[PDB]
């Protein structure tokens, strides 16, 4: 309803969406139904140490 | 969705297809429009049934 989560497909258990379970390819425009999100970065706690 | 899992489980990724979408929708209304003409000009295709 207002937040994003992934999930498997048989079996709701949803997970922050990182960008480890999350792999990048191309750019926006292309994309049709795409929407936007903050996508976390595991690695800025460890830069914030 | 549907197309992009079936693209999955033929081992091409997804983005195959959310780039390719309206390629690949033509090249299926293409091959669908054959198949009127393929069935209404061969009509030895239902020797099975006859
Ligand atoms: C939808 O999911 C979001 C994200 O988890 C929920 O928002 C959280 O709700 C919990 C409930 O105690 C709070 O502690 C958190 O602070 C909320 N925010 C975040 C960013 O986690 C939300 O409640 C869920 N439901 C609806 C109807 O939106
Ligand atoms: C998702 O964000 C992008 C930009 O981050 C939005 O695209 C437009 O981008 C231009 C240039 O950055 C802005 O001037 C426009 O204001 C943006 N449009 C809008 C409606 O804000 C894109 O529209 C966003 N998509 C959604 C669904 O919010």
């Amino acid at each position: 309803g207002t937040h994003w989560f992934v999930t498997q497909r048989n079996f709701y258990e949803p997970q922050i969406i990182t960008t480890d379970n999350t792999f990048v390819s191309g750019n926006c425009d292309v994309v049709i139904g795409i929407v936007n999100n903050t996508v976390y970065d595991p690695l800025q706690p460890e830069l914030d140490s | 969705m549907q197309m992009a899992y079936r693209f999955n489980g033929i081992g091409v990724t997804q983005n195959v297809l959310y780039e390719n979408q309206k390629l690949i929708a033509n090249q299926f209304n293409s091959a669908i429009g054959k198949i009127q003409d393929s069935l209404s000009s061969t009509a030895s295709a239902l020797g099975k049934l006859q």
